[PDB]
RNA sequence: AAACACAAA
RNA sequence: AAACCAUAGUUAUGACGAUUGCUCUUUCCCGUGCUGGAUCGAGUAACCCAAUGGAGCUUACUAUUCUUGGUCCAUGGAUU
RNA sequence: AGUCUCCCACCAAUUCGUAUGCGGAAAACGUAAUGAGAUUUAAAAAAAUUGUUUAAAUCAACUCAUUAAGGAGGAUGCCC
């Protein structure tokens, strides 16, 4: 299975309105990495630390994977999550985190600061944890905070699907991706492709080569895209469906009622699941001999 | 932890192109005419700048991607000519090759660069250097005579 | 302190090689400390009784769990001795040809009617399950959930790393720390089923008949159910790795 | 212990969107090799340039690779990181590679061509086997 | 110690005369390549193999490296070798080589044709075999004749020096010398400095460098590099002396 | 970097 | 003004090549078997790294990201 | 690796003159036999270390409370 957890949504701010063509290149470019072979697709969306969040529930989510993925799903046959990226650099009092980490499934953040740093490593409830490839490091990454972090959770992101922008980014991305893998001991590595349009995709060798010629064996980055993507999926997905980890809402009779794979049947506006009567008491314990 | 790093020892020789004037065969004499002295307009920014510019016209763009992450010069004067250049313990071969391949500078044309040293720290950089000073010594004093 | 200051940094240029090291890294203290290192008689019978009575239940439940082992092991031998395959005959045989063995058998059909239906009225009036479904909140039901209990529960093991655990029913008869006890019914199984709970996904099912036939989908994680608070609330909760769920992805 | 590898195949394919323009277009062998030979030199200098390769079986939008064992690392780095600009297409192309193989065992369609190459190749094995 | 044997002597036929400035060239040459740190040098003298051998044997040789060299022998403390390559092309005008080897030292050839790598692997009793890296090579190396070359004794020379000339033709010096390392399978070879300025001379470090970055493991390199060369020089020897 | 402290965090 | 001293000693502990052995899988033979033998292949782990020396304790490791020994009123299948 | 403990001058004694289950120079040190205990407790919950961080059917693990070294006599159990 192979997860792609970094495709980002053209908006930025809530003041601005998507128009039909970037719905619809979005549209081709779900159907080109479905076509070659994909198996999981979380949208990103960010947005700044200093904005003004709006005081709703019912219109923080400008994604309605009902309304138009709803559309697409049928014929495509795969998956869709709803992430957020926090830019947090200075830590200002605008904080509502209650309202959108329950609105979305996924939790990250863009630090630019080594305070914000500190706050998101240690108190900020996030997911991933998200680097500007783009600008400057902001500073020597610790190993230490970074291993404590990945023990109690957050795992680093890598997002080869920047280098494919401009010819000055490439050298500062492979600077960040260097000084990350060197820092985190190879451990909490989750690989993303942050491409807006289908033609800057690739195919999953392409994307093994390069990590490859990072530094990273191919072999670990198998394991970290099978196993910690669908474990990074499943955290952020029963932290905001279910509680604490003590009691789910999804009950898994076979191999595909699953919390993150059955994604129409439970329901988003509540979380109740009405399924048809099919635990009785006169049946049989044993498996083996219990026969309909 | 520990970074690991791996300093280079450089020299910059110009050989005595003039095939006019007749020249004197011994170990002192070609090594004045070879270490005579090095321009004005020589500097530790001039330095970087050519070979950043010449790491990314032989090797490319990902080669000095990959090479230019911990690429300093941290002592040159250019009254001896010796200069101790930092780089990774990964891309020590790619910054000798790239010494190697230095055709001249942008306004000084006619010169070679040759590493001498390569360490893992400054302190036995500097003995060498020491030893190497001294041992120039030795030559020039038996030729003076 | 300007020209003290001074005075010390020539005195350390004498016996350290960097002067301006401690002033930097801060080593100097200005300050030296010294100072030399620096009715309850009802009460406790009703503890004591509380203690004894809980020493005997413990020795109690220890002991009825092996006599129901031996007991399910040699009436299943005799039944295969006799060649009696159901049970309302291996049952019947047994009362009228060994009395003794029979009062320490369990009885499901005893089990069941009262517990299901004791538990199924007291979930329902915890979960506010009503006529209409448009009066829910799923975080309350999902913290009351945690909070509640669970003793004389009907679960099914619907996922665990053993292969065999699956598909297992059973009521609660106790609810222990490390394994998970209930009782289950077959041809002639009347096995009292011990299920670890590290790695295995259990679930229950509420029936709903009002007007349609439907039940709430529920289930719960034995993994990390051994953390979780008892009949209270206020528990500082602590992120574990959530990590060893690679099983519930996997299969 | 271990067998010297000569080189190793590489399964080429384009990915060119824009039905269109696509259609329109028609590449060619020439063109293939114009296009790696713009992809070397732009991720790399002269030792992407100087890496050596051949063109076997040339399709449409199909082409398999031979590429030396030491240099597969700067073949499949260079391979996925460009994308052609104004070479001969008005919509601009990318490459993923397909499969890969070192043991010259691959059959898609059952042409001769592929038996040709091996037959040649295997009158190489016994040669440099002997020899 | 270190072996340079691929120095170039200004002269392409017989009947050119040489200078003094070209002698005073390879002055400067010689004494750079003593200031960078060497040790053995063997200058090379190219010909072609159309033109007329003369019929003598005092005069194969304008080289005479007693009555020029022979003084900075004694001063600057080196050591000078003769060296001819053969620029063949076609099996025309040639059949001899008892004469060439007993006058000069080391004996290589230059194939520039398919016919030319053949007449080089089976009838010539040469011990370096040389390319033309700065154009194409001729046809394709392939293991075939290399192996059968290599398995007798005959190594495969790489000039580092063609490619600090110009820009355009390192391209093809790079193509050809990665070319010759994956045919020849990295165990014949030897490494030589075919520059005729002083301004093109490197030393033991950038080369090795470059070499390994070309695709020649780090042991090869120096193992070829040191013995393979002086291993060269003694039987060069052994055929001119006995 | 390491190594140190009735520090500091 | 020195006491300067390590069968690693102060940001060092490199670079590849070759050999045996270890775990599984697709093969053939004697006797069933035998740290019985030989081909077609994959992998040699992780925690992590000295700065004066020794001992005790605790805490990190070994899932196609090498292994080994035993136990289990843990469950799964079969015979008596 | 760790913000844990201790040795790295002596003292027929204001100097832990401490014959105290065993070993040990000491050690927030190893282990052995029995009894009990769970914010209702001697103490774990609503100095260091550790992501989970003892138990709470039985086993296994942690904590605390007793058992001074050697020789002789009688009784019991085993091969005899
Ligand atoms: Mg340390
Ligand atoms: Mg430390
Ligand atoms: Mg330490």
């Amino acid at each position: 299975m192979l997860v792609d957890l970094n495709v980002p949504w053209p908006q930025n701010s809530y003041a601005d309105k998507v128009t039909s063509q970037a719905v619809n290149n979005l549209i081709k470019t779900l159907s080109t990495l479905h076509m070659l072979g994909y198996t999981h697709i979380a949208i990103n969306f960010t947005v700044n630390h200093s904005e003004k969040f709006p005081n709703d529930v019912k219109l923080l989510n400008p994604i309605d994977i009902k309304r138009r993925f709803g559309e697409l799903m049928d014929r495509t046959g795969l998956k869709l999550y709803s992430r957020i990226t926090l830019i947090i650099d200075d830590p200002s009092k605008g904080q509502s985190l209650s309202k959108i980490s329950q609105a979305f499934d996924i939790v990250a953040a863009l630090p630019i600061s080594e305070k914000g740093l500190t706050l998101s490593t240690t108190n900020l409830d996030i997911d991933l944890l998200t680097f500007q490839y783009g600008s400057r490091l902001p500073t020597f990454l610790k190993h230490k905070s970074i291993c404590s972090c990945v023990n109690r959770g957050v795992k680093l992101e890598i997002v080869y699907g920047y280098a494919l922008r401009d010819v000055q980014a490439r050298r500062q991305f492979v600077s960040n991706v260097r000084s990350v893998i060197r820092s985190s001991r190879s451990r909490g590595i989750v690989i993303g492709s942050g491409a807006m349009s289908p033609l800057e995709c690739r195919n999953i060798l392409g994307v093994t080569s390069l990590i490859k010629n990072l530094g990273l064996p191919s072999d670990r980055c198998s394991k970290a895209m099978g196993d910690l993507a669908s474990l990074v999926l499943l955290n952020g997905r029963l932290r905001n469906k279910s509680h604490k980890q003590t009691i789910v809402t999804g009950g898994g009779s076979g191999n595909g009622d699953d919390v993150v794979n059955d994604v129409q049947g439970i329901d988003d506006v509540q979380t109740i699941k009405v399924v048809k009567r099919s635990m009785d008491a006169e049946q049989l314990g044993h498996a083996s001999k219990r026969h309909k | 932890v520990r970074l690991k790093s791996r300093y280079i020892l450089f020299e910059i020789i110009f050989p005595p192109t003039d095939t006019n004037v007749e020249e004197s065969v011994s170990k002192a004499d070609i090594l004045l005419s070879h270490h005579r002295a090095s321009p004005a307009d020589v500097s530790i920014k001039s330095i970087l700048q050519e070979i950043r510019r010449s790491l990314s016209l032989n090797l490319g763009d990902y080669g000095s991607a990959k090479c230019n992450s911990l690429l300093q010069l941290k002592y040159f004067s250019n009254k001896t000519s010796t200069g101790i250049i930092r780089c990774h313990r990964e891309d020590c071969d790619l910054v000798i090759m790239a010494l190697m391949l230095m055709s001249k500078i942008g306004d000084v044309d006619g010169l070679i660069v040759n590493p001498v040293k390569v360490s893992g720290t400054i302190k036995k950089i500097e003995q060498f250097a020491m030893r190497r000073n001294s041992k120039i010594l030795n030559i020039i004093k038996c030729s003076q005579s | 302190d300007r020209t003290q200051t001074f005075i010390k940094d020539c005195l350390f240029t004498k016996c350290l090689e960097d002067p301006e090291k401690p002033f930097n890294e801060n080593r100097f203290q200005d300050t030296l400390l010294l100072l030399p290192t620096d009715e309850s008689a009802d009460k406790q019978l009703e503890k004591r009784d509380y203690q004894r009575i809980n020493k005997n239940s413990k020795i109690a439940l220890r002991e009825y769990i092996n006599n129901c082992k031996k007991n399910t092991k040699k009436c299943l031998k005799l039944a295969y001795e006799n060649k009696i395959t159901d049970k309302e005959d291996l049952l019947h045989y047994i009362e009228e040809k060994h009395p003794t063995i029979y009062e320490s058998l369990p009885q499901y059909v005893d089990f069941v009617p009262m517990y299901k239906e004791l538990w199924i009225n007291y979930i329902k009036e915890l979960l506010n399950i009503t006529k209409n479904l448009k009066t829910f909140n799923g975080s309350l039901a999902l913290l009351k959930l945690s909070m509640a209990d669970y003793n004389g529960a009907l679960l099914r093991v619907t996922k665990s790393k053993n292969k065999t655990l699956i598909g297992l029913q059973g009521i609660v008869i106790w609810d222990s720390q490390k394994f998970f006890i209930m009782i289950v019914k077959g041809n002639i199984i009347d096995e009292i089923k011990c299920i670890p709970k590290k790695g295995t996904v259990f679930q229950f099912e509420i029936p709903i008949s009002d007007d349609d036939d439907s039940a709430l989908r529920y289930s719960i994680l034995g993994d990390r159910f051994k953390y979780r608070s008892v009949d209270r609330a206020g528990r500082k909760f602590k992120s574990r790795r959530c990590d060893d769920m690679l099983y519930y992805i996997q299969n | 212990k271990k067998t010297f590898r000569e080189w190793q195949y590489f399964k080429l394919s384009i990915t060119s969107f824009d039905q269109d323009v696509d259609d329109a277009h028609a590449i060619d062998q020439m063109t293939w090799r114009q296009w790696l030979n713009n992809a070397l030199k732009r991720s790399y200098g002269i030792f992407g340039e100087g890496v050596e390769y051949s063109f076997l079986h040339v399709d449409d939008k199909l082409a398999y690779i031979r590429v030396n064992h030491a240099d597969k690392d700067t073949f499949s780095s260079s391979i996925s990181t460009y994308i052609s600009t104004d070479e001969l297409v008005g919509s601009p192309l990318t490459v993923s590679i397909l499969q890969e193989s070192s043991s010259l065992r691959l059959l898609e369609v059952t042409d001769d061509d592929r038996l040709w190459l091996k037959k040649v190749m295997e009158e190489e094995e016994q040669d440099c086997k002997c020899i």
